[PDB]
């Protein structure tokens, strides 16, 4: 009977939880919203399409800056492009072809790699030797790694597939932390633009937002209804916006963990890939599994422009850091810079 | 431009010609998805530490066939089944000598029934429209006199039969067969085989000889 | 009266000819990519069948004036461009059988031996056979008169000599290194073809792929039957008036426009045919 | 187990004794983020071609 009466007192203690976050919503983003003057139309005409991959392109990431951006898939080649002039300075060679993760440091001199291989693949990019060089091989996860985002030049998180998040050093290899809560498989990863906390969605519908010196679980919300594969926070770190299976987004804050306000059409049955900001915040890119990306607006929830022309479902897009353009990859190996 | 531009363009040529010969050979390297149930005869199939997919690098008459043996992931698979649409043939390791036995340790379910689960699991995805099936049955000879032994009332209260060997077979033959929902765009490849069995190689040669004859039908125009 | 109708006709033939050839060339360079070996060589056909439809309003002009006021500026290039047209097109449709033979038969092969370059390179190689022909006809033009009726046509430069046996063994050359050597390519790929098709199995079924089968061996028995049906009497007609002696009856000219019509409109519903029949760009067009 | 329930209602627990405040003051402050910054932002104003270096 006592595993019966901690089940009740998780279940009320939840619900007490439940009442407070409902009794704290004073109001809604909605009525909030609803004076301002609105986006017009973003007709974004493509500017940059990288073409080089011969297979399916899964994740990218950008730096601090543009011009350079990482590009992954399962060809075994995952190329730095020079993204103003079209061209390509590293096309590094992977020892597993499987790989649905990467990453660009800040500092720019490592990148990540992973996948169903379930090893983390890190690679020095700048060497007195002239090639690119795997420098710490970590592994040590039971499942696949699904978002590596880099903390800074000697910390990384990997979001994996044995439902554990994880944060390891470079120069011995071990998880300082494991990131344990997550019911359902992982395979969404966002850090904080203060480099101090991250957001991880799952299988479950759940978002936790979990500290890193520390490693625990500090919030959590459930909104959704089925597998998230898509987070990132909000510019300015107070809130992050969920993409998830289920043709909708949501957005969620830091300081009350609610649903803020939901990104749905009716036109939309599809499911969303990847969800990014741009460094306002005013407009949403939501990928789609209708061969297209579609914009949105951040507060009014409505659709700012569509950028079509994708022959394929995409899987990975990235709003610059600056503002200044997104690069949206797809399964159809191409790679459409939009602005 | 200036100087140090062109280098770049130069070198990002080389290398776009390095990427184009080195994926040039990725089309030949054929790649198999072979997958089926724990100590279900998969472990012996290879024969003719990453914790993850087992890389195994063969050749028969010069066709470089890649298998993707999947057993250790534990993962959920239906978010990583949709990285095979470029493999050509799905190989399905099964034993027929796993038809009464349940787990060996506990009694819930037999191994048989979780094997036709997979396999209709694994037949029915969307992103295998078009993925022929390379079915195998294997360790017969186990089989042989488990039968003798053992009906199938184990396993299945419906067969009303004969209690022999060939019909043993081939009832399990029409039950997995019958699992296919669409036999028009789909067909299941099947051969029997033993744990000390050759002329595996051929089977899934002539396998991948005849999806590829459909791939050279389909870009071509015809099919 | 009666030349009304058919230059009507051969006009509308002509029109729609180019309208189809044009549309296909503008998909198959903006809208269809062009990385399949067999993409290289529809686009050979709509090239040469471009080339050729520009002669049109040329042979329909000499049928009404029953000659023409072009000189030797241009009935050169276009008498060496109806040979350019006709060595294309033959070796095109014998390369393309070829390759679906290769495709089907050995197909372990047919990854390494069906690479774009490769293609490429047989594409250059049967483009400099046809130019080496074209070339040959540029140089050996030239028009004289008929003392009958002192009309004018630019044909092969061969004056009364002992050239009359080397014409005759040219003229045979030409007609069985088109008509016996790439038509029996052509036949024992296709048939060969089929006869692999009968041992597969995912083809050889009963409820789909059983017709799926016979509409491909319909797709290349119709493909041969327009090719040889339309080409033929052309050669029967040339080669009847080689060996021996034939005059301008009024039999023969009449057989003669209604085997150049032939002639004209096989090429014409060539796009048409390979736009609505070729599934590439039935699968684009959707 | 029982272990894995201790665990899941202590860390619930944990997670139910923290500060929430009013969610309109969210709202609020997200909106002056995305008009405190919608000047520095080239995807809401289109930069002339002086600016834009996707040209
Ligand atoms: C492909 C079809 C439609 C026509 C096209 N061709 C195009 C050139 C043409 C209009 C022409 C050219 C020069 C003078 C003249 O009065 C007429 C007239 C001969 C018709 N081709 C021919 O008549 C070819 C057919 C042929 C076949 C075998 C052979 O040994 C030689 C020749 C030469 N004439």
């Amino acid at each position: 009977s006592e595993l019966d009466q901690l089940r009740q007192e998780a279940e009320q203690l939840k619900n007490q939880i439940r009442d407070a976050r409902k009794a704290c919503a004073d109001a809604t983003l909605s009525q909030i919203t609803n004076n301002i003057d609105p986006v017009g139309r973003i007709q974004m005409r493509t500017r940059r399409t990288l073409r080089g991959h011969l297979a399916k392109i899964y994740a990218m990431h950008w730096g601090t800056d543009s011009r350079l951006l990482v590009s992954a898939s399962q060809d075994g080649k995952l190329i730095i492009w020079d993204s103003y002039t079209t061209n390509k300075v590293h096309a590094i060679p992977l020892r597993s072809s499987w790989v649905m993760t990467c990453a660009y440091a800040p500092s720019g001199n490592y990148v990540a790699c992973g996948g169903l291989d379930n090893i983390c693949s890190i690679y020095n990019l700048k060497t007195r030797e002239g090639n690119v060089r795997v420098s710490r091989e970590l592994a040590g996860h039971t499942g696949y790694l699904s978002c590596c985002r880099f903390l800074d030049d000697n910390q990384i998180v990997t979001s994996s597939g044995d439902t554990t998040c994880a944060l390891w050093d470079i120069e011995t290899g071990q998880q300082t932390t494991t990131f344990t809560g997550h019911t359902g498989d992982v395979m969404s990863l966002s850090l904080a633009p203060d480099t101090r906390l991250f957001v991880s969605g799952a299988c479950d519908a759940s978002a936790k937002l979990w500290d890193v010196r520390e490693g625990m679980c500090r919030q959590t919300f459930t909104g959704h209804e089925s597998d998230i594969n898509a987070i990132c926070f909000f510019p300015n770190g107070n809130a992050f916006a969920t993409g998830s299976d289920d043709a909708t987004c949501r957005l969620f804050d830091l300081r009350a963990d609610q649903e803020l306000m939901t990104y749905s059409h009716d036109n939309i049955i599809c499911g969303i890939t990847s969800v990014s900001f741009s460094k306002s915040g005013r407009l949403l890119l939501a990928g789609y599994d209708d061969f297209n990306c579609n914009v949105w607006d951040a507060l009014k929830a409505d659709r700012a422009g569509v950028l079509a022309g994708h022959d394929n479902r995409v899987s990975c897009l990235g709003v610059t850091d600056d503002g200044m353009a997104v690069a949206t990859g797809s399964w159809d190996s191409f790679l459409k810079i939009w602005n | 431009l200036s100087a140090e531009d062109k280098a770049a363009v130069e070198r990002s040529k080389m290398i776009d010609r390095n990427l184009r010969e080195d994926g040039e050979k990725a089309a030949r390297e054929v790649k198999l998805l072979l997958l089926g149930a724990g100590e279900s005869g998969k472990s012996t199939i290879v024969k003719q530490k990453t914790t993850g997919i087992v890389e195994t690098h063969f050749t028969f008459k010069d066709l470089h066939f890649k298998m993707f043996d999947v057993g250790g992931q534990r993962s959920e698979r239906k978010k990583w089944i949709h990285c095979f649409e470029g493999v050509t043939a799905i190989i399905f390791c099964v034993a027929l000598s796993d038809y009464d036995l349940v787990l060996a340790e506990d009694e819930e379910m037999n191994r048989m029934h979780e094997s036709m689960k997979l396999f209709d699991s694994i037949c029915n995805n969307k992103w295998f429209t078009d993925t022929s099936i390379i079915l195998f049955l294997n360790k017969k000879d186990l089989f042989e006199e488990k039968i003798k032994k053992s009906p199938l009332t184990i396993c299945y209260p419906e067969y009303a039969g004969s209690n022999t060997y060939e019909e043993a077979a081939a009832y399990i033959q029409c039950q997995f067969e019958d699992l296919n929902k669409r036999k028009d765009t789909k067909e299941i490849y099947t051969h029997f085989t033993c744990a000390t069995d050759t002329k595996n190689v051929q089977f899934v040669f002539d396998a991948v000889t005849d999806v590829i004859i459909k791939n050279n039908l389909k870009d071509c125009g015809l099919f | 009266a009666i030349p009304v109708i058919i230059t009507a006709v051969y006009s509308v033939v002509f029109v729609v000819g180019l309208v189809g050839n044009s549309l296909v060339m503008f998909v198959i360079i903006r809208y269809t990519k062009m990385k399949t070996a067999t993409n290289i060589y529809i686009f050979n056909l709509a090239l040469a069948d471009a080339l050729v439809t520009t002669t049109m309003p040329f042979q329909s002009t000499v049928y009404l004036m029953n000659s023409w006021p072009f000189g030797d500026v241009l009935c050169k290039i276009v008498i060496s461009i109806d040979y350019y047209n006709m060595f294309t097109s033959i070796f095109t449709l014998t390369m393309m059988s070829v390759d679906r033979y290769i495709a089907v038969c050995h197909p372990v092969k047919a990854l390494d031996f069906r690479t774009p370059l490769k293609a490429k390179i047989i594409n250059i190689c049967i483009w400099l056979l046809s130019s080496s022909v074209g070339i040959s006809a540029i140089v050996l033009g030239g028009t004289k008169v008929r003392e009958d009726v002192d009309v004018i046509e630019c044909s092969l430069q061969f004056p009364d000599d002992d050239y009359s046996w080397w014409d005759l063994f040219m003229k045979i050359c030409v007609f069985i290194f088109a008509f016996v050597i790439p038509v029996l390519i052509i036949i024992v790929c296709y048939t060969l073809m089929i006869l692999r098709l009968k041992s597969v199995r995912l083809l050889s079924g009963s409820r789909e792929k059983d017709r799926n089968l016979r509409r491909i061996t319909r797709l290349v028995l119709v493909v041969v039957a327009v090719f040889v049906v339309c080409w033929t009497p052309i050669h029967i007609f040339i080669l009847v008036e080689a060996l021996g002696s034939t005059s301008h009856s009024t039999a023969a000219l009449s057989s003669y426009y209604f085997c150049i019509a032939l002639g004209y409109t096989n090429s014409s519903l060539n796009p048409i045919l390979y736009a609505f029949l070729d599934e590439n760009f039935k699968r684009c067009f959707r | 187990s029982i272990a894995q329930a201790r665990k899941l209602v202590e860390q619930l627990k944990m997670e139910a004794n923290i500060d929430r405040i009013k969610v309109s003051k969210a709202a609020a402050d997200l909106m002056a983020y995305c008009e405190a910054h919608a000047k520095e932002d080239p995807l809401l104003t289109p930069v002339p071609a002086s600016e834009n270096p996707f040209r």
